[PDB]
DNA sequence: ATCAATATCCACGTGCCAGTTATACCAAAAGTGTATTTGGAAACTCCTAACTGAAAAGGCATGTTCACGTGAATTCACGTGAACATGCCTTTTCAGTTAGGAGTTTCCAAATACACTTTTGGTATAACTGGCACGTGGATATTGAT
DNA sequence: ATCAATATCCACGTGCCAGTTATACCAAAAGTGTATTTGGAAACTCCTAACTGAAAAGGCATGTTCACGTGAATTCACGTGAACATGCCTTTTCAGTTAGGAGTTTCCAAATACACTTTTGGTATAACTGGCACGTGGATATTGAT
């Protein structure tokens, strides 16, 4: 029998290393942090996002419900640069279609 | 009179909260010290308030936008709603 | 030929995963489009932040490769990122090197 | 002939009268006025439901007042009677509010 | 034909909980004990704070519950205290206290 | 044409059970309101987190309790367990 | 089967309380805080373990896991990093 | 004739040494035992992966650091440099810990 | 001690408004009974990893000695908050305009739902090596005695 | 200041193992396409309740006087740090054992999905009164001066 798979974001989270820091690369225990850390900071921000939904009785959960909560939830300049990369992701692929 | 509003919040009204929490003695820079700390606080508050309202698109600020900002900010409010 | 939604945005993290756990979440009954494109994308930063800042805490300490200590150094140092995991706990990460004042001697 | 109470006795005394009542300290108009002011900074043309300021007004009075209670230990704690900036300082400090 | 309060033995509404946990986004499926359950432990807690604050207004010669008794009646009692330590209770003030170095004499 | 819900009525029904010649002013029973709805979120978010830690899909009465044992301290859980336990089998068998 | 276990706290030796408070940025040691810190570690650890112990019997278990310290750490504002998810 | 440092000069050197590292401070046998002591009179016949046992001795040492550095400000706030039981206890009761 | 000024109870009278009581719609739940679907308890068996035990060594814990700097106690000077009476302007309490919250309604873009197809992530084995940890000696910095 | 003891910094070479790399296998997601449903943006209108304005109410600003709390200075007993001898028990690496976690499959009690019935809780209007706020006198306690 074989056990079953175990998700992580390590993958995704080594392209962005390389696309940083092309020539670093990182340990087992930090992969283990960065994974705790996106897992921690999604639930953050899906959980505002469904407060969010419900406060105005809203069924759905858009982009505007996450970028409310991503103003919410990270400080000043973080949320700035967050907020431009998001507006800019859903641009890019809304008109590609 | 040409004078703040974080000044409206007077010295002899500083006295009165310090004497709820129990205070004998109060030097006189902490007026200063806490109208600073005053704004912090609703500053934290009423921009996660906003937050709410702008995203309910309105242009009221709720009793409830405020409850759900104190919420998120560990200051969770009993009497206003919810 | 067909393309990931990842692509398709732009993006280095995985967008259908993201919509996948959304759903699977229990956060509400639907999810718009936009919602796991966006919010792969603010993963995505967040983590090139923290690996930027942690890139060179590594090399300023002559190593190669990041370790916790080099996501803690990074984290503490920065005030927002500071802010935003100031209840948080790195394991192995250890403490900044502060000494007050009133305790060197002289 | 004047009377007068030595200092401290009508200290105790607003203490007392103050830790039996409820009614907020701060004046209305002053508070309402700030709230105002420090929202027009975050959105322009705004409005605010009566209610929505007495739910801000109960918040921040009584987080002022738990505050002096920690910067009134603190004072006491460097064997003294009176609450100075430093303790408040450290109360916020020790609170994770500051550094 | 009776509502499930009444079949639970509950001055909570039982149905409207089960409304609420489905309308909540908590899990896809509720089972019908669940909403039995938390209707119970509400009604039992809110029985706890009624009797404590019911004693605090008579203790203030008072027949009619006002916030401040509820926040006598929360502050005094150590486990209430420990669940709604974090919680503010409009119109309450504090409970009267002052530290011992400051009184005279 | 608008209606609000709340908890008032049940609130006062558990009043009078246990203090009959007692009333509640409207500012109390707005903060008894918040309080049932605080401990209401407290105890189904917990119970949520407990099924997806499981890989469950239905919020069970043992879900319920296992989040009252959690959120309540000491004594409170004891007895709030007790009142569940007592409801759920007395809905049961009728 | 195996020795009953009473006084570990003890285990936490003093020189391992001097430890942390150095890397705490501690100077200086009163004789009494060695007691003071095993009383406080005490009560954390309990409570921490208390919730870890009821996340295992709510899945039926006879294992405590990491992710049941990690899910006991989280709920009580302590988030942990590095242990899963 | 036999070198003596200061006292002081080792602490604040341990000071430097240990906030340098990252390192579980306690000692790992002796930290497993008070886990299990702890758990195992809460409920009997638990196991523990290895993990869960690391997992819970990073808490503490984290927790304990922390406490130690809001413990230090508090002796220091006492024109202090020594901390005594009083600081720890203050340092809990504003955190909320104790209250 | 004897006083007197002021604060604080206490027992009682007063009017008013927020609370209690009751009633009538009534839509929106909540309930009932049916058909229908499914989560996850139950079997079983696979297999991970927790536990046990041996055994050696050396990294630390322990306990002691000794000096000295720290905290605590005491005294003293002076300056800063507390108390207070004053002069009055700011907040508080009322009125009649509308901003916009909130309901209702339509209908399209946008979500879910199915089946089917493609590929991407995770596991695993073998493989590999360079990063780091360790040990050394050797030049440099720091500390304490003088 | 000079000096010596000691710690510390850094470059050096070492073996080793965790990280990197690359193979294939593959199931499980993910993507694509179709038909189906629907949430909620958009008009508009309604109707609170938030705003403005003006006129009254009482809290605040001001300056003076001095009680006394704070910080500075000085002493000193002794608790705490540094150092050291001793050896114990943690740590480390290997082995074998089986508990219990986890994977698979079956199948039934309990879930959802309707449609339909029934009633409950919210609203509203009118009524109602007693609980409570507030003012009173006058007896006592408190406080501070003497
Ligand atoms: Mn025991
Ligand atoms: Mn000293
Ligand atoms: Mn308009
Ligand atoms: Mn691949
Ligand atoms: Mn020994
Ligand atoms: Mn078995
Ligand atoms: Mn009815």
């Amino acid at each position: 029998r074989k056990r079953s798979r175990k998700e992580s974001y390590s993958i995704y989270v080594y392209k962005v290393l390389k696309q940083v820091h092309p020539d670093t690369g990182i340990s087992s225990k930090a992969m283990g942090i960065m994974n705790s850390f996106v897992n921690d900071i999604f639930e953050r921000i899906a959980g505002e996002a469904s407060r969010l939904a419900h406060y105005n009785k809203r069924s759905t959960i858009t982009s505007r419900e996450i970028q409310t909560a991503v103003r919410l939830l990270l400080p000043g300049e973080l949320a700035k640069h967050a907020v431009s990369e998001g507006t800019k992701a859903v641009t890019k692929y809304t008109s590609a279609k | 009179v040409l004078r703040d509003n974080i000044q409206g919040i007077t010295k002899p009204a500083i006295r009165r909260l310090a004497r709820r929490g129990g205070v004998k003695r109060i030097s006189g820079l902490i007026y200063e010290e806490t109208r600073g700390v005053l704004k912090v606080f609703l500053e934290n508050v009423i921009r996660d308030a906003v937050t709410y309202t702008e995203h309910a698109k309105r242009k009221t600020v709720t009793a409830m936008d405020v409850v759900y900002a104190l919420k998120r900010q560990g200051r969770t409010l009993y009497g206003f709603g919810g | 030929k067909a393309k990931t939604r990842s692509s398709r945005a732009g993006l280095q993290f995985p967008v259908g995963r993201v919509h996948r756990l959304l759903r699977k979440g229990n956060y509400s009954e639907r999810v718009g489009a936009g919602a796991p494109v966006y919010l792969a994308a603010v993963l995505e930063y967040l983590t090139a932040e923290i690996l930027e800042l942690a890139g060179n805490a590594a090399r300023d300490n002559k190593k190669t490769r990041i370790i916790p200590r080099h996501l803690q150094l990074a984290i503490r140092n920065d005030e927002e990122l500071n802010k935003l995991l100031g209840r948080v706990t790195i394991a192995q990460g250890g403490v900044l090197p502060n000494i007050q004042a009133v305790l060197l001697p002289k | 002939k004047p009377h007068r109470y030595r200092p401290g006795t009508v200290a105790l005394r607003e203490i007392r009268r103050y830790q039996k009542s409820t009614e907020l300290l701060i004046r209305k108009l002053p508070f309402q006025r700030l709230v105002r002011e420090i929202a027009q900074d975050f959105k322009t043309d705004l409005r605010f439901q009566s209610s929505a300021v007495m739910a801000l007004q109960e918040a921040c009075e009584a987080y002022l007042v738990g505050l002096f209670e920690d910067t009134n230990l603190c004072a006491i704690h460097a064997k003294r009677v009176t609450i100075m900036p430093k303790d408040i300082q450290l109360a916020r400090r020790i609170r994770g509010e500051r550094a």
